[PDB]
This record gives C-alpha cells, sequence and structure tokens, in this order.
C-alpha cells in the first residue's frame, strides 16, 4: 500500500523543514528517488504529497538552480502538471 | 488608499494586498492572499506555457516573485534562518534573466526586510547591470544610495573610503559615463589611501579581509 510511502514522505518533509542545511548531504539521493516517483509514474501514487515534500526540501536546503541542470527533465515535468 | 481600488479578482490585486497585509504583520491574511494570487496567476501561466517556455517566462518571473514572499515571512519570524535565506536569495537571483525591469521589482519585493545597506553584494550587480544596459542615470542613483553621500555635489572633497567596493564601482562609473580625467586622480588617491590602510591591519585570525583587499588593489 502507498500509505507507508505517503507517511514517510510527509515525515521526511517535516524533518527537512526542522533541520535546515544539515540535510544537504542527503538532497541528491532524495531528488533521484522523488523524481523517479514523480515522473515515470508506473502506478497511480499520490503525487501531491511528493510535490509538497520536494518543494519543502529546496526551501530549507537551498537547492535553487543546480537541479535544473543536474536533472534536465525537472522543469518539463513541473510544467506538465498544469495541463494534465 | 491606492490598493483599495485595485480589483480583488486579478493577480496584481491579490499580490499587492498580500504585500500590504505583510507590511503590518498579518501572517494569516497574507498567506491567503498569496495562495489566491497563486491560482490567479496559474490561469494565465497554463494559458501561455503551452506555446513555449520563452513565452511563459513573463509569468514564471511573477510566480518566482510571489514565492519569495513566504521567505519574507520566515525572515520576519525565525531569526536563525535570516542569513540562510539571505544567501539563497543571492543564489537564486543568479539564474534569472539579466533585465532591469524585472530585477527592479524582484529587489523591491526583496527589500521589504533587507535594506540596501545590508546586502550590497546584490545591489552592486544591479548598478553594473543598469550601467551596461544604457541606463546610467539609475546606476548613478543606486551607487549614491549605497555610498550615503553624493560626490557629484562636492567636486573637491575626496570619495568616502568606507565601503571600498562601492567607491571602486563609483569611480568606474564616473570614468565610463562622463569624465575620464577626474576619475583618474580619484583612482590614484583611492589606491594611495587604501594601500596606506593594510599596513595598520595586522590580522592574525581574520584572514578573509587581507586577500580581498589585495584583490581589490590589483
Ligand atoms: O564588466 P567589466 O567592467 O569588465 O567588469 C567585470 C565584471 O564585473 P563588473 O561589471 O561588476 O565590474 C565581471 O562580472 P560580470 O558582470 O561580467 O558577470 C567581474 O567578474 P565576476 O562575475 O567574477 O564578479 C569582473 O571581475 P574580474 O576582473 O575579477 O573577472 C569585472 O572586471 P573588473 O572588475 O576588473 O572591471
Amino acid at each position: 500500500n502507498p500509505g507507508v510511502i505517503n507517511n514517510v514522505l510527509a515525515t521526511i518533509g517535516e524533518l527537512a523543514q526542522v533541520s535546515g542545511l544539515e540535510m544537504r548531504k542527503w538532497v541528491d539521493e532524495l531528488f533521484i528517488i522523488i523524481m523517479d516517483m514523480l515522473q515515470d509514474s508506473s502506478l497511480l501514487a499520490k503525487r501531491q504529497v511528493a510535490l509538497w515534500t520536494l518543494g519543502q526540501l529546496v526551501a530549507s536546503t537551498g537547492y535553487v538552480v543546480e537541479p535544473y541542470r543536474k536533472y534536465p527533465t525537472l522543469l518539463e515535468v513541473l510544467l506538465n502538471f498544469l495541463k494534465t | 488608499e491606492y490598493t483599495c481600488m485595485i480589483p480583488r479578482d486579478t493577480h496584481d490585486g491579490a499580490f499587492y494586498r498580500a504585500v500590504l497585509a505583510l507590511h503590518q504583520d498579518l501572517f494569516s491574511l497574507a498567506q491567503q492572499c498569496i495562495d489566491k494570487a497563486r491560482d490567479l496567476l496559474d490561469a494565465e501561466l497554463t494559458a501561455m506555457a503551452g506555446e513555449s517556455y520563452s513565452r511563459a517566462y513573463g509569468a514564471m518571473v511573477s510566480c518566482h516573485m510571489l514565492s519569495e514572499l513566504e521567505e519574507v515571512i520566515q525572515y520576519k519570524l525565525v531569526p536563525e534562518r535570516r542569513e540562510i535565506i539571505r544567501q539563497i536569495w543571492w543564489e537564486r537571483l543568479q539564474g534569472c534573466q539579466r533585465i532591469v525591469e524585472d530585477w527592479q521589482k524582484i529587489l523591491m519585493v526583496r527589500s521589504l526586510v533587507v535594506s540596501p545597506h545590508e546586502d550590497m553584494r546584490t545591489w552592486l550587480k544591479y548598478a553594473s547591470l543598469c550601467g551596461k544596459s544604457g541606463r546610467l542615470a539609475l546606476a548613478h542613483k543606486t551607487l549614491v544610495l549605497l555610498l550615503g553621500v553624493d560626490p557629484s555635489r562636492q567636486l573637491d572633497h575626496p570619495l568616502p573610503t568606507v565601503h571600498p567596493q562601492v567607491t571602486y564601482a563609483y569611480m568606474k562609473n564616473m570614468w565610463k559615463s562622463a569624465r575620464k580625467i577626474d576619475a583618474f586622480q580619484h583612482m590614484q588617491h583611492f589606491v594611495q589611501t587604501m594601500q596606506q590602510q593594510a599596513q595598520h591591519a595586522i590580522a592574525t585570525e581574520d584572514q578573509q579581509h587581507k586577500q580581498e583587499l589585495h584583490k581589490l588593489m590589483a
């Protein structure tokens, strides 16, 4: 069930909001995981919670422009959610 | 008094009402106005983003400016995150398109809590951008505001040696715009009174100042 995934995403977003700049050593793997759960969604999982916790670990760590080139498909999949 | 007549159903109305409510410490109304402006802008964003990204940048800059108001809330709420958001602001401003028209409004929504005398690393770049874009009369105003005293009124008094980056940029602007002779003597005097300064600075621990002064002298 996706309940465990939603729960761990919500708690990890709350944790990233609690501890800022002490999670920069983890944001890369979190990005690689959460973009593969957001984009190329093989299942109909909750995308709003993933989007929220993704936006929550970039306002605390300060990952502003680097992910736009480290993951060249981030802007396109962020823009598609307005038409899908 | 002016915002009371702006329509409440448009994006600019919600944006300005959020800014006004934020000015008087209303952290609950401002969030609601921000969340309303979010969708009021998302409408035209998804209407315009279907063509191209370069066409939707005009709404993306506004969405970015709107998403920087929550960081103003965090600035006025938690004193421990002030320097961190003040640094991510500078890190995020380096990604936008170098145009004075949007830089002005971004810095205005940003200076709601940060005076120009508190983060001048981002205002010197703004002055240089205004100088390169042919708008030298705005670069002069920005440099004068950063300095604190307008040297164009006292043609005989020297330039304020404090804030060395600001006076260096001011001398560059004076050389570029109008006068190629006065800026030369000004730079000579500045180099003299700046080299006569590092001698009395025997720094044993703070080594983040001597190297910067040496680079500036170079
Ligand atoms: O445009 P220039 O008159 O040639 O001056 C440049 C310019 O800085 P300014 O325009 O603010 O003076 C560079 O920055 P950009 O505008 O080109 O991005 C800056 O390099 P930085 O980006 O690292 O600040 C460089 O400094 P440097 O010579 O160390 O490369 C500096 O040259 P000068 O200060 O010597 O004029």
